[PDB]
This record gives C-alpha cells, sequence and structure tokens, in this order.
RNA sequence: UGCU
C-alpha cells in the first residue's frame, strides 16, 4: 500500500474456530517473514529508515 | 513415537479453536481466568498451564494414528 | 442406529426386575431437574414395568436360586422356551403345566410333573 | 462470473467492509484501528456463558446506540431474534439465560 | 445419450421480476428457449396431423 | 482435494484438517458387564 | 423380554464434561430408547448395558463430544409362543381391549377361537360363563413417516380351562 | 406407542457418481409435464397458467406467491423439476461426440 | 449483491482464497466461503443420491433413507443445472465417523 | 401478529441496510432478510411484454 | 398456427385399432396346460433352489415334525470343475 | 466510467 486512496477490506470472522486460526496461523507476530526466501517484510520504511 | 515431539502452529490453532468453541459453549474452566471475558484468552491461558483436556489424533497417510496430549507435546 | 442381533440372549423376568430396581435407586440417588424435564417418559415406562413385575410373583427370587433351577431342569431335556416360561411364571398348580405350556404331548409322562413342582416350589 | 468462478471458487459474503487507509504510527503491528461506524454495523455472535454473562448483560443495557453494545439477541429456547432497539432492554438483559 | 425429454429445471434457476412499471417482465434466456423448443414440438405434431 | 472441499463446504485435509482431536474425557474404556444369570 | 445389540453415535454437549463419561452415556441411551418401538426388534425398555466404547472424537462443526458406542439393551419381544398375564383395559364388539400391566395397550385379541359362545355386545361382557392368560402367536410391525401403533401383535386364548376364574 | 426414528444424522458426503437418467427416469423424478407453450393467463393479474412453463409447482420466484407442491416460501423452497417429451428424438450436443 | 449502493458485501475472491489455502486457516476458510456466505440445509435421500425437500424423496416416493445435509446453495445450483443438463449428480452420504 | 406476544405493532425497519419487519413492543424479529437481483443478473434477465408471454 | 392445450395428453391415448384375439384350438390348449404344469412341477424341483431362510426365533421339539425334508441330486463332480464341490 |  502507499497511501493515496487504496480501498481495503475488512472482515469479521464469525465462529471462534476460525477466530483463534486467523489469530494463530495469519498472526502479524508470527508472519513477519515471507516464505519465498525468509526475508522479513514487515520492517521499517521510509520516514523511519532516515 | 516417530513424528516430531514439537506441536505445530496448525495444531495449536485447531486445540484453541475446539476449545474456546467448548468454553464458550459452557465448558468448565480449568485455570480460574481472573476477569477474562475472551474465550480464546481462557484457551491461550490453559494452553500455557498445559491444562487442555484434548488429545491430537495424529492420521499418517497409510492409516495408523497416534495419540499425542497437550502436556505431552512440547509448545514454543 | 442400525441393531446387529434382535435375538442374542433370552433373560428372564429377575434379570429385567434387578436393572429396573438399579436403574430407579441410580436416578434417586441422582436426579437432574434438566435431564428429567428433557425426557420424562424413561421415569414413567421405568415405574410401570417395576410396578408390573412388583405384581407378577417375580419378588423372592436371587441368582443362586437361578442357578439352581436352571440345573434342576437341565435334567428334565427340556427347552429353553419351557424353562423360561416356568421360571417367569413360577406355577404352583398342576394345570398350569399340564396344558398351559406347550408340547405337552408326550413330555408329560405323568410322573416328571411332581418333579417339577417341587423343584419350581423349591 | 461461472458458477465454478464467480459463485464456488470466489463468492461474496456478509459482516464484511470496505474503506480506504490512513497512516497512524501510534499503533502496533499487530493492531487495526476500526470506525465506530463500521463497528456498530459489524457484529460478533457471543454465546452466553459463566464467563462473560455479566459484560454481556452491560452490552445489552447500552443498547445499540451506545458503541459498546449490541444488537440482536438469540434465545437458546427459540430462535427468534430480539432487537434490542425496541423492547426493555434492561429486562432482556435481566433475563438472560446461558448459551 | 439420445433424449427425448427435456428436463426443465425449478423456478429457483430462472428467476423472474415483475416488471410493474411496464406490461412485461424480465425473464431468462432458459425460459425463451423452453418456450420456443415447446412451440415447434407443438408445430411439428400439427405438420405430422 | 481442496477444490471439491470448498465446492461441498467440508473442511479440506490440508491445514488443520489433516489430523483429528480426542477428548480427554474421564471415562473407563470396556466397562464391567453386568453377568447374565439366565444365560 | 430379550437383549438387542446397538451401536449409536451419541452425542454429548460441552457443558456436560464434568459429569463421568459412561454415566453420561447410558442417561442419554435411556432417554433417546424411552418408550420407542424400533422396527422388526419392539418396544425398548431400558439400557441393560455397555460392552464396547471407543474413542471420543470432536468434529470442527458442533464442537461437541461425538462417541460410537456399542450396548445391548432390553426390549419387549414375545417369541410368537409367549404365555403373558395383563389385564382388561375396555371391549369392543369385535374383539376384547386387553392390556398388560401399567406397560402397553396394544394386545387385542381376535375372538375367533375361543368355543363357540363368543360374541361382545359392547356391555363390556368377556364371554358367557361355561388377571387374563394371554399367548402371542405372530408379531407385526408398520412405519409411520410416509408424507412430508407400529405394535400390536395377535393373541390367543385356547381352552385353556382355567380352573381358578372360568 | 411410538416408533423409534432417528431425527438428524452427521452425514458426511464421501463422493460424487455422476451419471445419466432414462426417459423413465426422468418421467419419475419430474412432478408435473410442461405442454403449454404461454407463461401467464389472459386475466389482467396474469397468473401463470397450469400444466405450463413458469408454474408454481415446480418451486417458486417470487415472494409472494408460494410453491404449489410444498407449501413453504422462496427461501425454504428448492424447487421441483419437469419433463417435456418431444415428438422426435434429438442428438444431445453435450454427448454427440460420445 | 455486489455494489455499495444496492448494498453489496466484499467478494473474497480467487486470490484470497489461494492466500487462505496458503495458510491452511480450513475452518476460517470454511466459515466465510460456506457459513457466512450461502448456507442452507438440503435433504438427500442415500438410495438414489437426489436432491429432497421436506425430508421426502419424490423419485423413490419414501422417506426413510433422506437425510438433512448442509451444502452451499452455489453448489445446490450447480447440482440442479447439472441434473438439468442430464449430468446426475449421486450422492452418496455416509456418517462423519 | 407477533409469535411471542401476539401484539399486531408489526414495523418494517430496516437496520443498517438490513430489511426486517419487527415487532415495535417486545422486539421480536418476525422476518429478516429480502433476495432482490444483482446488477448482473438483473442485465441477464430478458424484457418480455405480455403481450408475447401471456399468449 | 398450432393452438396451445390446457391439459397434458392422456398417459394411456386411445386406439382404434384393437389385438386381434388369440389363435383357439385343442393344440393351444394343450400347450398352455402343458405350460402351466411346467410352472407348477418345476418350483418343487431339487433344481429350484429357495432363498434360504436363517434367524431362527428358538428350538423347538416340533423342529423334528415341521422340518422340511426334500432329495437332493448329486452333480456329476467329473464333468464340473473341483471349484464347485462344498 | 472512474479509482490502487
Ligand atoms: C466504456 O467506454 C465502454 C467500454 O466498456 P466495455 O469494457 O467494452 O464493456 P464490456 O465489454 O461489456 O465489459 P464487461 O464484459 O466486463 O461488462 O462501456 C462503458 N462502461 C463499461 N463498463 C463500465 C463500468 O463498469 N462502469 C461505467 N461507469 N461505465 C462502463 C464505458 O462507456
Ligand atoms: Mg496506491
Ligand atoms: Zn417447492
Ligand atoms: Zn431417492
Ligand atoms: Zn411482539
Amino acid at each position: 500500500a502507499d497511501f493515496d486512496g487504496d480501498e481495503m477490506n475488512l472482515h469479521l470472522p464469525q465462529t471462534e474456530e476460525a477466530k483463534a486460526e486467523a489469530l494463530v496461523l495469519m498472526g502479524t507476530k508470527a508472519n513477519l517473514v515471507t516464505p519465498r526466501n525468509g526475508e522479513p517484510l514487515i520492517a521499517a520504511i521510509q520516514d523511519f529508515l532516515t | 513415537r516417530i513424528t516430531t515431539p514439537y506441536m505445530t502452529k496448525y495444531e495449536r490453532a485447531r486445540v484453541l479453536g475446539t476449545r474456546a468453541l467448548q468454553i464458550a459453549m459452557c465448558a468448565p474452566v480449568m485455570v480460574e481466568l481472573e476477569g477474562e471475558t475472551d474465550p480464546l484468552l481462557i484457551a491461550m491461558k490453559e494452553l500455557k498451564a498445559r491444562k487442555i483436556p484434548i488429545i491430537i489424533r495424529r492420521y499418517l497417510p497409510d492409516g495408523s494414528y497416534e495419540d499425542w496430549g497437550v502436556d505431552e507435546l512440547i509448545i514454543t | 442406529m442400525e441393531v446387529k442381533d434382535a435375538n442374542s440372549a433370552l433373560l428372564s423376568n429377575y434379570e429385567v426386575f434387578q436393572l429396573l430396581t438399579d436403574l430407579k435407586e441410580q436416578r434417586k440417588e441422582s436426579g437432574k431437574n434438566k435431564h428429567s424435564s428433557g425426557q420424562q417418559n424413561l421415569n414413567t415406562i421405568t415405574y410401570e414395568t417395576l410396578k408390573y413385575i412388583s405384581k407378577t410373583p417375580c419378588r423372592h427370587q436371587s441368582p443362586e436360586i437361578v442357578r439352581e433351577f436352571l440345573t434342576a431342569l437341565k435334567s428334565h431335556k427340556l427347552t429353553k422356551a419351557e424353562k423360561l416360561q416356568l421360571l417367569n411364571h413360577r406355577p404352583v398348580t398342576a394345570v398350569e403345566i399340564q396344558l398351559m405350556v406347550e408340547e405337552s404331548e408326550e413330555r408329560l409322562t405323568e410322573e416328571q410333573i411332581e418333579a417339577l413342582l417341587h423343584t419350581v416350589t423349591s | 462470473q461461472g458458477r465454478f468462478r464467480g459463485n464456488l471458487s470466489g463468492k461474496r459474503v456478509d459482516f464484511s467492509g470496505r474503506t480506504v487507509i490512513s497512516p497512524d504510527p501510534n499503533l502496533r503491528i499487530d493492531e487495526v484501528a476500526v470506525p465506530v461506524h463500521v463497528a456498530k454495523i459489524l457484529t460478533f455472535p457471543e454465546k452466553v456463558n459463566k464467563a462473560n454473562i455479566n459484560f454481556l448483560r452491560k452490552l445489552v443495557q447500552n443498547g445499540p446506540e451506545v458503541h459498546p453494545g449490541a444488537n440482536f439477541i438469540q434465545q437458546r429456547h427459540t430462535q427468534m431474534k430480539r432487537f434490542l432497539k425496541y423492547g426493555n432492554r434492561e429486562k432482556m438483559a435481566q433475563e438472560l439465560k446461558y448459551g | 445419450l439420445i433424449l427425448t425429454r427435456l428436463l426443465v429445471p425449478p423456478l429457483c434457476i430462472r428467476p423472474s421480476v415483475v416488471s410493474d412499471l411496464k406490461s412485461g417482465t424480465n425473464e431468462d434466456d432458459l425460459t425463451m428457449k423452453l418456450t420456443e423448443i415447446i412451440f415447434l414440438n407443438d408445430v411439428i405434431k400439427k405438420h405430422r396431423i | 482435494g481442496v477444490s471439491e472441499c470448498i465446492i461441498m463446504g467440508i473442511p479440506m485435509n490440508i491445514g488443520t484438517g489433516l489430523f483429528k482431536l480426542l477428548h480427554k474425557a474421564d471415562r473407563d474404556p470396556n466397562p464391567p458387564k453386568r453377568p447374565l444369570i439366565f444365560d | 423380554f430379550v437383549l438387542v445389540e446397538m451401536v449409536d453415535t451419541v452425542r454429548i454437549p460441552p457443558w456436560q464434561f464434568e459429569r463421568k463419561l459412561n454415566d453420561s452415556i447410558a442417561e442419554e441411551l435411556n432417554k433417546k430408547l424411552a418408550n420407542k418401538v424400533v422396527y422388526n426388534v419392539g418396544l425398548c425398555i431400558c439400557l441393560f448395558d455397555i460392552t464396547k466404547l471407543e474413542d471420543a472424537y470432536v468434529f470442527p462443526g458442533d464442537g461437541a463430544s461425538h462417541t460410537k458406542v456399542h450396548f445391548r439393551c432390553v426390549v419387549f419381544h414375545p417369541f410368537l409362543d409367549e404365555i403373558l398375564i395383563g389385564k382388561i383395559k375396555g371391549c369392543s364388539p369385535e374383539g376384547v381391549h386387553v392390556s398388560l400391566g401399567f406397560f402397553d395397550d396394544i394386545l387385542i385379541p381376535p375372538e375367533s377361537l375361543q368355543q363357540p359362545a363368543k360374541f361382545d355386545e359392547a356391555e363390556q361382557v368377556w364371554v358367557w360363563e361355561y388377571g387374563e392368560e394371554i399367548r402371542f402367536r405372530v408379531v407385526d410391525e408398520s412405519f409411520v413417516d410416509t408424507s412430508p401403533y407400529t405394535l400390536v401383535g395377535s393373541i390367543s386364548e385356547p381352552g385353556l380351562g382355567l380352573l381358578s376364574w372360568w | 406407542k411410538e416408533q423409534f426414528r432417528e431425527t438428524d444424522v452427521a452425514k458426511k458426503i464421501s463422493h460424487i457418481c455422476f451419471g445419466m437418467k432414462s426417459p423413465e427416469e426422468m418421467r419419475q423424478q419430474a412432478h408435473i409435464q410442461v405442454v403449454s407453450k404461454n407463461l401467464y393467463s389472459q386475466d389482467n393479474q396474469h397468473a401463470p397458467l397450469l400444466y405450463g412453463v413458469l408454474d408454481h409447482r415446480m418451486g417458486t420466484s417470487e415472494k409472494d406467491r408460494p410453491c404449489e407442491t410444498c407449501g413453504k416460501n422462496l427461501a425454504d423452497c428448492l424447487g421441483h423439476y419437469g419433463y417435456i417429451d418431444l415428438e422426435l428424438p434429438c442428438f444431445h450436443v453435450g454427448y454427440f461426440r460420445a | 449483491t455486489e455494489g455499495r449502493s444496492r448494498d453489496g458485501g466484499l467478494r473474497l475472491g480467487e486470490m484470497e482464497r489461494d492466500c487462505l489455502i496458503g495458510y491452511g486457516a480450513s475452518m476460517l476458510l470454511l466459515e466465510r466461503l460456506m457459513i457466512s456466505s450461502d448456507a442452507f440445509e438440503v435433504d438427500v435421500c442415500g438410495q438414489c443420491g437426489l436432491l429432497g425437500y421436506s425430508g421426502w424423496c419424490h423419485y423413490c416416493k419414501s422417506s426413510c433413507h433422506v437425510s438433512s445435509l448442509r451444502i452451499p446453495y452455489a453448489c445446490k445450483l450447480l447440482f440442479q443445472e447439472l441434473q438439468s443438463m442430464n449430468i446426475i449428480p449421486r450422492l452418496k452420504l455416509s456418517k462423519y465417523n | 401478529r407477533c409469535p411471542d406476544c401476539g401484539s399486531t405493532e408489526l414495523v418494517e425497519d430496516s437496520h443498517y441496510s438490513q430489511s426486517q419487519l419487527v415487532c415495535s413492543d417486545c422486539g421480536c424479529v418476525v422476518t429478516e432478510g429480502v433476495l432482490t437481483t444483482t446488477f448482473s443478473d438483473e442485465g441477464n434477465l430478458r424484457e418480455v411484454t405480455y403481450s408475447r408471454s401471456t399468449g | 398456427l398450432p393452438d396451445v392445450v390446457l391439459k397434458p395428453p392422456p398417459l394411456f391415448p386411445d386406439t382404434d385399432y384393437k389385438p386381434v384375439p388369440l389363435k383357439t384350438g385343442e393344440g393351444e390348449e394343450y400347450m398352455l396346460a402343458l405350460k402351466q404344469e411346467l410352472r407348477e412341477t418345476m418350483k418343487r424341483m431339487p433344481y429350484f433352489i429357495e432363498t434360504p431362510e436363517e434367524r431362527q426365533d428358538i428350538e423347538r421339539y416340533s423342529k423334528r415334525y415341521m422340518k422340511v425334508y426334500k432329495e437332493e441330486w448329486i452333480p456329476d463332480w467329473r464333468r464340473l470343475p473341483r471349484e464347485m464341490m462344498p
């Protein structure tokens, strides 16, 4: 994303099992790296590196 | 006894979801929650305390099965 | 919900009486309000079957007496249905074995009836 | 837009929204901000238990108007939903049974 | 493999919208195709007779 | 297959659905059987 | 009375985990098979015992505990020749309405075999003189659901003499 | 007194067996025969004709007019098929190569 | 529906399904694509494998082998369209155990 | 009438793009959800007049 | 143009042609009688194997009286392969 | 037709 008018979708699960699976498997803290090569994608960005 | 002793993230998620669903359906609590109104938080506390009464039944592709307890497995 | 065998093994009225008494005592010891309210037909059927068995002479029976009666009848080459009916009825008169009991022809012999009466009364 | 591709593999669902994004560094990486307007519309079905009974009672007492609250209640015996905007919310909260 | 009977589906597959604003309704193509098939069958029967 | 699982609306065999879970309930396998007196 | 083997998949809700599994299974089986007639089996009275009870699964759906339990239950099913003792719970012109003691009002004895003085004039008259005995003859069962009872049986009363009561 | 019948079973589909139906099986599956080519009646209500296309005995497509086969609304009606006989057989374009 | 003016919901397209499959959240994918979108309960006859109504199979004129089953409404529509196309899907049900 | 209280105060109130006929006394939801068409569905339904459909 | 039909055609449409009556004669009568005799006598033939009854209720003294007895033909095991011996 |  680039914060220039992007419309993003937000979904709310309707089941406790689905909620737990989303929190565990799709957790942000657990998906800090990509499976392609293991490089971290969630890191510093512009206005933070500088 | 031949599979990995570590408990995978998929097993963690499934056990937590099942326990949260059971608790939301008025299941007994074995950790004495302290003002936790979230069934998922209660399930996570029970997992950390190693008191979830669930046994994973791992099936091999050929057809064999093996039982592994939550307290017996290793968590991260 | 399929059944494997509807005629697995026949049982006398004493076993049913004992099972009903055990169920009744367990119910009165561990009664649950919601479980009872969900299905009240269980209580009615158990109570009425117990009352019927109490009306019958099935009382004053024990497994030792049942085994003794079975061993006594084993020497009379009588069939399982006949001995089951005799144990369930406890006939005190001779006519109940002469006419009411089936397969009377060639089986009475007019001498074994006294032994049958003595065994069923003892 | 066929049955296999437009109705089976990819299909539309409810309890979801679409909104523009804006930056906010004051929130954690695992946290996301949701507006009150979308929050009041997107609801979650929570089962009444021995743990969150008081929280659900307070939410029902608040009602659909105040942000912390609920919109509908489905009884355990009958599946007839009840709208909190009408009726005595205090009575509905006082008559919350488990399940 | 050779068909002698056609299975007309239920109305759930053939949605019909009653457009009260005009003297007509919105019907799917399957309904029109089945109507044409029935008309052709009737015409064939008439020609045979 | 995953595609037909999704189409039919059943949990796919891959992911968390590869294994099954059991309940650690207080029980007693093969409970004592009531002896038969007549047989 | 006879034992019947059955295999049932009993579902126990999560709020019954504090109870013993075997006791809960027995209670559920009793509640499910109380005063119900199984086709080609007979009317089940109650549960006798439980023989085999395998592992307890939990499905990803309802989330309850489903157990496949093998058990034996008592059912009332005569062997086409059993002798019973019932009570006359009414009488009809075509045949008397006898019923076993508080058990079931389904016994319909046909009056076509007694001595040739058989008739019912609707005044509850049993039979003209020269605890009622019954001899089962055949069984019969039928279905109930046939659109978007089931046990009557045949009863016989031959010339038993009945020195106690005519 | 009461017969034992199971209320609901946790049935899970095992596999789908594809196949074909003979004209007799099609007739058995169908409920009515559609022979009228018209859709609605001559009256100003424009009600659907009987034994014709858009008949309510083969399901429902309106929230006001329920199904005639089963007394349920649109949300609960699953729909019913119908059979239309052809004077002369025709090749099935799907099975023409077969 | 599709558009927001007609009160339309978001679409979990093929890419979203692929992402969910890669994550392995089977229960989440099920709840999204079956429970919360097109959940429905149909009646299937265990004898002929056809779809019934109100617990009744008009094909066999019986109701003993008919049982309820959860199925997406889109899948039911696909089955009906295939049956119309003479491609009859015969569903052989079995216990979940 | 309301299935719970029997009242006839049934009002059609749409709650956040959700048509719902609900009782005004106890709030019991009588009916909810309406089946519309969608635009591509609307486009693919062809306009046929009564002059042809009626007969 | 063809007219529209309100009701479907009859399930059994009438026909103005009727089947020709059967041939009469002593030969046809004798053939009919012989076919009936064959139908009556072939069911009791040992080759007519019936469904083996199972699930007996109980055993009784009248079992020997009600026991069905019928002679059984002995197949030629020389001509028949060995895979059919009991 | 517009949007990233
Ligand atoms: C635009 O000039 C034309 C071109 O549209 P097409 O892409 O040729 O329409 P289509 O081929 O039929 O696309 P599809 O198969 O996906 O439906 O048409 C007008 N126009 C097309 N599409 C839109 C649209 O989505 N929104 C608006 N406002 N106009 C559209 C344009 O004039
Ligand atoms: Mg951008
Ligand atoms: Zn219908
Ligand atoms: Zn069928
Ligand atoms: Zn009301």
